[PDB]
């Protein structure tokens, strides 16, 4: 079957016995920066295996009423082994990613998750004439939570799922690369995102290249199904990471 | 040193073209490219590796 | 001096004109183009992408994820119609804020076939067959499965293939319909019925949700640009 | 092709409807798996019997160029011929397309855009209301001046700065055709960025969003006759018509109303309009109920 | 090539960054002797390991032609339609680019320059302030007249001299496009001289500097309707756009402000702005101190 | 009469237009060109020439030849940093009135590598090694030699070759930076440290000066013409 | 008797040229030479007789 | 600038003029022509058809 | 890329033609087809199957 699938990057391998397909960016596989597209003149570092491998973030629990979750991206992997170290030491960085969201349940459970990568997901403030916080935006690994109602508070993102923190119709998030995890048919989602930005390279602390959102559209449900615990786990692997402008490490 | 190309067809199923000459030194000064009509829905409606033949199951 | 006559139109400013103009920055060296993924070329590329339809746009769901869930269940409910809605892609609440709908609202005319994809989200042990029907205009909405099956329809069998596509072929007296639809450019309705109820084994939920996605087929186009009704302002610093 | 040229053939025809008859097989085109993230490619002929139709419909008007290439008001302001405020003697703003919504929502459908811009100005003047209204003011001549970031800024209608030895300026007299000029793709980057989920400072603070990326300078406009016995006031309107366009990574159209120019901020708003029930379809076709 | 022609190809590309690796030798490119008066030709690849970069950046906008070729105000004056002073009925100055600084500092970057000039005039009129303001004055028509050194000079708005049988003149009516014309390289010498460390008299006295070399005549401008029941006043602004340029022996840009038009005089001024200490570098990147 | 339509723009006066115009002096015989030495063709020719940087632009030196002297001396001062400054060629006091700086101020955008030449002016019997470092943006200025040597740097050995060149390679997210620099277009800093103190024999001065010259490399260019902030006036007869 | 030459390239990586005809009898009337881009830094950055190879000492 | 003289008539609006004019809808795709029976081409085609004469146009 | 065709003949029994160039991208912008003169009265004056020779009876 084509439900079966394996992926290997560095010293790490992922497997599934129930995959859908694999979505690829806007049809573009990651590539390293070409000479006719570059401006930064110094030799890049391309750690390769030490850096382009699967990092697993802390899992989250899918509850019968979870609104959703999100993660900002280059930031979030900032403490992941050498990928993070290379971030701290360089002014410029560039990478693509293989994102693998995992969630298994049973033939007697039901629910459906939308898994999307939104490039440049600028978010709005709860306090309409106020401004956000970096904290209201991301908490590294972990994950911010969407909300079922309008939120208040200065600095926090106006997170009612319904508008995805961006002021649009959540049900239109599909123009972005994505897959669905429909428990009855599927147990994981895989998206390969290429580097997307309006400049060839960028600083990885100052700019969230894209946001990963996991939003349940049909809620988790089950019966005397002595399994109420249904976790979701995000594993991601940088691809073609290259860095420029080496100097002392950035201030935490 | 001019260019002749065809007009967008109007009210009926040789005199259906126009001529143009650029008078400025910068491409920015030129008129719009209202006649270029390419298309590639694929980037968006079907960005799956592993070609989906759809007349076949899609899973299995 | 070469003899000349100015024609009506001279000196006007037409929003949609298309002339050459002097550059205020002679010889400016523009920054090199960069090959960014995801280049868009025609708004139809966007309309051809599925987006989730808020079929259950009932009072009270307007700001909750329910508006996107069509309720369906185990037990005898055959007489009970599952849902129904008018086919006015740019006008009815069910469609207007959809990816296809938002795009249609920047135009005054549309034409083409539409794809409605329905996906079942119950447990894998759940089972069932539905009848998805589209009725071209001229009569009122079918009021029973008997009446609905006399029109265009698919009988969907829930199985490993979680989704089923009801394609609404373009059937119209005219080549185009107003996006701001009227009775003259009516397009009919689609309704859904249990063809043979939802059966389920013990230990599984007795009710689930069906979602509905819409997108344009490849014979779809739009004409006559206009502003959207959807955005506005009372003052500047916008 | 080359997206800088004002000519380029080819009809944008939609697809013909292939004639289709009856079928009994294992082909199951109407059954797909939406989970893959793929949009089904089914056409009428896959699910009903269709006749053949030679379709001539073209998608010409929905090409990105034809969708954006229409002048749109992106700003308007006033300035007086005469006043005690000095400040009110000239107008000035900071270039951006974020202050008028129509244009803004159109651009924001794309994450990045690249293009040249045709700027057209519509200037009008009115005589202010007052007890004495008789005067004979000659034609008003205006000066529009663009100040790239970093240039000296005018402090009065008579500042040396209006000498424009280098800033580009336009002098225009009322009654003639509206002033106009093309501006090239002026970004520091490879494409103008409409959204930026980032900060200005490396320590993840400072200013968030679109603003940190802007900085395209500002415009100053003043009268040149400089006087009028009785007070008058002019309004300057600026229009943008992008041309020679390229756009990337489309996003959903803005759903909630805009709250201000510097942010993407919004209030929670409804997904769509309500209706009576999930089965409600109004009855047309009745001897009028 | 020929610096008189309005067309001429070739891209002004900067240098590519040559890819460079590790080195251990006697090559010592980073060590030179500045005493020779030579500026080092070191590029990044001589001192750090560099990648290869195909650089498309061009120096088109910093070519002398594109730097000077933008109209600049070089003078402005007023004259009245009606007055008791006779003198105030027409304007007159002596041609030079030394009365408005922006243009002047641009030219003064070069010791000698040669070029044709596109002169554009912006003329505006306003009705003077007064108790009675009602009148119906037809359109004002002006006369601009150039008087080469040695020609008879007007003594009133009605002097025979305005007959211009030979001086070149421009008649223009308000409401139309600003008047404009090209003037060729008019010098007695081989290049206009911006500085002259010399005298007018052979005995090393007389007048010092730029002025002794000038003498390009003057401009007179008057109204032609000649009247208006109530007083009005016009302002004439003249703009210079050099074109078909050549420049020699560049010099530092003027640092001190200009004190007057006939001299290079200045007051002692600071080399640059101060800062706290020779090691002071502000701390950006902090959770905002 | 040939039919014509006037387009928006007709009759305007754009400062940077570029049209033909009648000559007011038909057939004037211009004086012959003379081949003068030193012809300039692009302002970059000037920016490529070294000019002295006023590194010591401390209060009190603004009008004395000291602003150009970097103080360095014999004895133990390792912990003591020799100097440091931001890399904002068109904006910071250290550079703005430089040959390169004055030129950058007539433009709004710049890009390219920069050369910093350091020349030692102590006695010939003086000796010493310095560490010249450039740190790309993203962190605060190195506060010790340890931190500084982690970035781009040369170790300069004073010898017969009186001068040493620290070249600042172009490292930036964007192809261009604002001359009126902001944090978004930050370029980092260069700092200097004793690598191994200044040693000297008896009978020679125990302190000397190091001068610093700046100039553009051959990958340098500028765009978007604008007026300089540096010159102004309150009235005519200028 | 006209001249066709290329336009300065704008917003993208045959219709990229313009045509010009001179209508006046004096060269002064012509438009500016905004397209000529020569360069010779040498006059200024390196006016030393005795070629400095600089990769070599420069003194010695 | 090419030298020009405006002739009498400039700027007038003659009901029966016949000039080109900018389209306010660039590239609009007109709906396909359909072959309807009864196409008229010259009003004389109508005058050549018999119609009944009211010869007895008497009061009443 | 222009077209030359003849003028409608006036006040007398080579210089009787004009030249035209289209400057717009849409056919709608073109001038009127005042020179096309076809005709087919038949559709209306004689829409009878069975050809009426009329010099013959028409009945009988
Ligand atoms: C820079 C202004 C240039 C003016 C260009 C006008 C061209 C006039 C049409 C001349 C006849 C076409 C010659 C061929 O090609
Ligand atoms: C002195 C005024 C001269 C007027 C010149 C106008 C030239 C008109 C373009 C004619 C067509 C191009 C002929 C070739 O060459
Ligand atoms: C889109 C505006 C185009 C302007 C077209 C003007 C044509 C000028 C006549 C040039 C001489 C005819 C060349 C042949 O064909
Ligand atoms: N005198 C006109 C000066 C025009 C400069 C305009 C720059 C416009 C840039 C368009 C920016 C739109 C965007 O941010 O997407
Ligand atoms: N009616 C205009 C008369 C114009 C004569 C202008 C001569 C301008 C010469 C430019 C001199 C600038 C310089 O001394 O460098």
């Amino acid at each position: 079957s084509d439900r079966v699938r394996s992926i290997t990057l560095g010293n790490s391998t992922i497997t599934t016995q129930e995959s859908a397909n694999v979505v690829v960016g806007y049809g573009r596989w990651p590539e390293y920066l070409r000479d006719d597209e570059a401006t930064a003149e110094d030799q890049p570092t391309q750690p390769d295996v030490a850096t382009c491998r699967f990092y697993t973030l802390e899992s989250v629990t899918w509850e019968k009423d979870s609104p959703g979750w999100w993660w900002k991206f280059p930031d979030a992997l900032k403490d992941m082994g050498l990928f993070g170290q290379n971030m701290y030491y360089h002014y410029l960085g560039r990478a693509g990613y293989t994102i693998h969201v995992q969630c298994n349940a049973s033939k007697f459970h039901q629910g459906c998750l939308l898994v999307v990568c939104v490039p440049e997901a600028e978010m709005g403030c709860s306090t309409v004439d106020g401004t956000v916080n970096e904290h209201g935006l991301s908490e590294g690994e972990t994950a911010k939570k969407f909300s079922a109602t309008g939120t208040n508070g200065t600095n926090t993102v106006q997170s009612i799922v319904t508008n995805a923190g961006m002021g649009v119709g959540v049900g239109n998030l599909t123009i972005f690369p994505h897959q669905w995890i429909n428990l009855r048919t599927n147990n994981c989602a895989t998206i390969v995102m290429p580097y997307i930005n309006n400049v060839p390279m960028d600083n990885m602390f100052r700019h969230h290249n894209f946001t990963l959102m996991i939003i349940p559209f049909v809620p988790l449900n089950y019966s005397s199904d002595f399994s109420t615990y249904v976790p979701i786990t995000v594993t991601v692997a940088p691809m073609c990471a290259e860095y420029n402008g080496l100097r002392l490490s950035t201030a935490l | 040193g001019a260019q002749v190309s065809t007009q967008k067809t109007g009210a009926h199923e040789s005199i259906i073209h126009y001529t143009n000459i650029n008078y400025y030194k910068d491409a920015a000064s030129n008129s719009a490219n209202r006649q270029d009509f390419t298309q590639d829905p694929g980037k968006f409606t079907e960005p799956v590796k592993d070609i989906m033949v759809k007349s076949l199951p899609a899973l299995n | 001096g070469l003899p000349v006559i100015n024609t009506p139109g001279s000196n006007q400013f037409l929003t949609s004109d298309d002339f050459q103009s002097p550059s205020a920055m002679p010889q400016f060296d523009v920054t090199p183009e960069l090959n960014i993924p995801g280049e868009v070329q025609n708004l139809m590329e966007i309309a051809e992408v599925d987006s989730v339809v808020p079929v259950n746009n009932v009072a009270g769901n307007l700001e909750t994820m329910d508006i996107y869930r069509i309720p369906v269940q185990s037990g005898n409910h055959q007489s009970s119609q599952v849902f129904g809605f008018q086919v006015q892609p740019g006008l009815d609440g069910v469609f207007k804020h959809t990816l296809l709908g938002e795009i249609l609202n920047y135009y005054a005319h549309w034409s083409g076939s539409i794809k409605l994809t329905f996906v079942f989200c119950g447990s894998a042990m759940a089972t069932g067959k539905f009848l998805l029907a589209y009725a071209p205009p001229g009569a009122n909405a079918p009021k029973s499965r008997k009446d609905a099956m006399l029109g265009t329809h698919i009988i969907w069998d829930v199985g490993l293939q979680s989704s089923c596509v009801l394609c609404i072929p373009w059937i119209s007296q005219t080549h185009y319909r107003l996006v701001q639809q009227d009775e003259y450019t009516s397009a009919g309705n689609v309704t859904c019925w249990y063809q043979t109820g939802i059966v389920v084994p013990a230990g599984t939920p007795t009710s689930c949700s069906i979602m509905c996605f819409v997108s344009a087929c490849n014979d779809f186009s739009v004409r006559l640009l206009k502003d959207t009704p959807f955005i506005q302002q009372a003052a500047l610093l916008q | 092709g080359d997206v800088v040229e004002a000519v380029e053939n080819a009809v944008a025809r939609v697809a013909d409807t292939i004639g289709s008859g009856p079928s009994n097989s294992q082909a199951v085109p109407a059954l797909t798996a939406v989970e893959t993230g793929h949009t089904s490619q089914v056409t009428p002929s896959d699910t009903v019997q269709t006749r053949h139709v030679k379709n001539y419909h073209s998608r010409s008007e929905s090409s990105i160029e034809n969708f954006l290439s229409r002048s749109a008001c992106v700003y308007m302001g006033e300035y007086h011929t005469t006043n005690s405020d000095q400040t009110k003697l000239f107008a000035s703003w900071t270039i951006s397309a974020r202050r008028m919504v129509q244009m803004r929502r159109k651009l924001e459908i794309f994450t990045y855009v690249r293009f040249d811009v045709e700027v057209t100005f519509v200037i009008t003047s009115k005589q202010d209301q007052g007890t004495q209204l008789g005067q004979d003011m000659p034609p008003l001549t205006h000066q529009i001046m663009y100040i790239p970031p970093g240039g000296p800024i005018p402090k009065s209608v008579t500042d040396y700065t209006w000498q424009t030895s280098t800033n580009p300026s336009i002098f225009w007299t009322e009654g003639n055709a509206p002033p106009r000029m093309s501006i090239p793709f002026i970004s520091i980057g490879n494409a103008y960025s409409n959204f930026y989920d980032g900060w200005s400072h490396f320590s993840q603070n400072g200013v968030y969003g679109y603003n940190t990326l802007n900085h395209m300078g500002q415009i100053y406009v003043r009268h040149v006759n400089g006087s009028s016995p009785l007070p008058m006031t002019s309004t300057v309107r600026m229009y943008f018509k992008p041309k020679h366009v390229k756009a990337w990574v489309p996003r959903p159209p803005r759903l909630c109303q805009y709250k201000n120019a510097s942010t993407v901020n919004f209030s929670p708003t409804d997904i769509t309009d309500k209706r009576n029930s999930i089965t409600y379809i109004p009855d047309t076709v009745k001897p009028d109920v």
